[PDB]
């Protein structure tokens, strides 16, 4: 128990610096996976962030869909929509098996307003076979707990036939008390390629 | 804010899309 | 391959600047 | 006493992951944070960053002050000012009371000069009641510590009347010896919402 | 052994958060680090990475040499070039006597693939007078363990005589087996500056 | 998506940095 | 290619806000 | 007669330069004349004037209403509308009486098809007092003749009341048989100014 | 006979303002021709016309090939090519019968130097079926003269089977004696189409 | 008798064609000319036309000085500067012995305003041997006649050494009683290029 | 709005830095 | 002006021109 907690504390670290969970990620942006934009809500209008140039206003920015399969978790790096109910369609990097789903979302802590009733609150993951399916196969059902860890893991149904997907949709039905819009800081798919 | 009401282009949101599989990983 | 010239083409060196005009953003 | 050992090991990377501080910071840019650049120090000018396309010298790449309220702190994501004293005024997120403010600089192991001349020694932080208040409410004078460790937080002065503020300016009056420039690699406001 | 194991943690922690190394990386491009475009290889063309705007295809985004002197080491934040021969011409940040050199990739348990067959494996590393000699001194060659951890350091040959360099050429000459590229994710250089 | 069959679409433009006057502020 | 990557003809359209240009 | 002819020669080169007819023309876009592109039809669709640069297809180039009041009358210089049927409407210079108008377009001897069947047929011009009226007051309808020539002129008609206009309303009726769209040339506004 | 000399006069200038010729031009870019940009010689390059905007210099300025089709023929509205040989391939605006070719360039008078050696000097057309095709079917060889007027009008060939071209290329052969380069203004195309 | 007269309009139409004039224009931008741009007068400004693209306001058009050596002279197609005096500073395409000058305005029957007021007056050339040369050596001193024709020309002054100029600069003291501008459509520069 | 995007209305300068233009 | 004897300044942006269906509004 000398040594052996250092061997423990390494394992720690070796743990965290693997995208803090060790699995592969298959809706990260850069690993191969991509925003089907045209599949998603309507990004929340906000118009505050001005972007100016040589004295010269250029745009306002906010984030897109994009960042939330983008590690980056900061305050304020998360794709928000109008409203407490939101979809978010995502094309995996690989067809697979999907086994557990990954929702981050910054502790009350790092939050300005002190409360992170902008967070999902009901959520389901949802399976899709092409971009156009409308209904697609459900692969869970799950609440992130406000109470809980920033990062809160949710295990995937088991579907009866060994069917792969290589687009998912995350259904939003609820946040944790904002009146305006929700956030989504980074979304995770994990599971077993074919 | 140049006026009361001011013409500020629409928000760009560039994207970014996989059309030919896997990116070099 | 790089550049042909040291000599910046823009004289001043640009600032994209940031600034909220309407409150917080989403967080 | 293995779980103890895990325990403590996670207790540090839970603290280690929410900012390093677990704290709020109202001057962070992602989080509603913003610099006023008419209230700032003119940016060191050096024009080595050459940033070319198809061999087209375009322009020289230089820090902006909004680094400072960017987590990046990698040697070189900086924002210098020429000589040893600067100013840098950074409106906050919301309308807080201030507590604590946080410097981070690189650490000498990082530096490639051996050492860091180039960070801040002597400076005070004071509060600003409005964007053209010429002289604000001093909130503390404090040294930030070269020998010290890479993060250093500063504990904010009682005062009788507890005013609040949501413009902070961080004046600049010495560095450590570096003879061209000081460098700011992130700057923190930690307080309490109204 | 209570405190002295928070003590243990909190030292674990502050390596962690110097680069993870705690030594100066002068080939860091934010720290002045540069590469010479002209003396790399060429980036293996995938056409995948489609960039738009406002529904307009504008161009296919390919990761150039630059990202390998970065510190974000996601997968995919990587630099390929075709086939598993190539070199990469670094311009360090200051006049340094090198002393070690380090190698970051991926873990498997990361790739989607299930493998980090794209890392490289026999790789050496040369040091160059100046930006037009084709043929440095060579002061490593050594070999990337893809069963070894993400991080791996290679210490630089010793001389009786220590010959400073400020440019470095980073000669892949295998892979791990990948048939069409390979990736570098970061390589850092390490030593003593001048007086 | 491409609008045809093998539409030509521009390589990536790759904006380069060099030092040509020394260290960066750090 | 031959499909224009810009769906519209892009139109500069000039107005005139403070009466006559010189003539 | 030789000086006479001379002089006959002069006069009819000083007409054919003072815009082929020595009258002001209060449309003309370069002296204050501008298109009210709101109120006009919509522009014929034809994508086939590619525009490339280094190989990359930008956009198809289709001539805005902006041509017809621009004198250069060379064949494609002109803006269509899809069908017989089109609406252009043009902001005067100046406030002004309207007392006759001008329409150009190609000979036969110049288009390419070999008849001008795009040219307009059948027109009225309207007055109107501002930019959102729907229905102006009728200042002439007339015919442009086919078999005539390039440049046709038309009085306008004389009214009890001296109602000055600064907007003018041009609607076409018909074309000269060309099942695809109608194509105007330049479109002159004759007056005297208040 | 003054109104027999108003005749006479006004049936000159009629003749004028179409286009000096009263034909159409089957080349004429707006009317829908076209240069083939693969199938011409390189610009001679000058790097004298320096663009600048707002001091900072974007460009040399060098008139591309589709000025020889276009109407604007004042001195330096000409497309130029290195040396004395030369090629342009136009694809003309319909399927035609060629009749006939047109030829402009500047008169002495308004040339700086004084003389007008840039001028083609022998030339010859040919009629091409298709892009592909490498050497087509000669149309006529011709000369244009440096002492004769600024257009020239040449008939082509008679031919007892009637073949249609919609591409035809301007093969210049010499130059009126510039050692540099070899200017083009204006290229026609006259004929009857199918 | 009929002969004669076609070949009287033929003749007429000859010298139309030929830039009206049938004589070298050195200053014409097309052929070489040029505007030296810092030696001229300020613009007038009057920030009316409006030039947007998809509903997006980018900027004012007002015409420069580069339209005095522009062929076009349709009303508006002219450059305006404040006042009633003005300079213009124009590099000849060619060193030349100047012998003439043309000064063109729109005619009084297509101004809208139905009066040439913003015409210029009373104007002197003068021939410049650097573009830095605060005053040069007087050509001529003309007046544009409102009650005249469109294109109206002007002998240069005879001098006893004939100097050839490449720079020329055209003075306009007054104008025919604009308040706020006045403007130029086209100034040519006619002569004999040295050999 | 009314207000220019950019203050300096723009304009395009011309200048022959080796002698004359093809003619 | 140039900046040095080393600039590399481009050439005339050549906007092409094609018709690739049929005959242009005339
Ligand atoms: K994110
Ligand atoms: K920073
Ligand atoms: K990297
Ligand atoms: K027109
Ligand atoms: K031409
Ligand atoms: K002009
Ligand atoms: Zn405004
Ligand atoms: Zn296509
Ligand atoms: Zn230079």
């Amino acid at each position: 128990t000398e040594a052996q907690a250092r061997a423990i504390v390494n394992s720690a670290l070796k743990l965290y610096s693997q995208d803090k969970t060790g699995m592969v990620d298959f809706a990260l942006e850069s690993g191969g996976g991509s925003i089907l934009s045209t599949r998603c809500s309507e990004t929340y209008e906000t118009k505050t962030a001005l972007m100016s140039l040589f004295g010269i206003p250029l745009w306002y920015f906010s984030q897109s869909p994009r960042v939330v399969i983008q590690p980056d978790i900061y305050p304020g790096n998360c794709w928000a929509f109008k409203g407490s109910q939101g979809y978010l369609v995502v094309r995996l990097s690989m067809m697979i098996h999907p086994a557990a789903f990954t929702l981050e979302h910054i502790p009350k802590t790092l939050s300005p307003t002190g409360n992170i009733s902008s967070a999902p609150k009901d959520f389901a993951v949802y399976g899709l076979e092409n971009e156009y399916q409308e209904e697609g196969q459900l692969l869970g059902q799950f609440t992130y707990d406000q109470d809980g860890e920033s990062l809160q893991m949710f295990q995937a149904l088991k579907r009866p036939d060994d069917t792969a997907f290589q687009i998912v949709e995350l259904r939003i039905f609820s946040n944790w008390g904002h009146p305006e819009y929700t956030c989504l800081y980074r979304f995770r798919v994990h599971g077993e390629p074919v | 804010p140049c006026c009361s009401h001011a013409r500020i282009p629409r928000t760009p949101y560039l994207v970014l899309s996989y059309v030919n599989g896997l990116p070099p990983v």
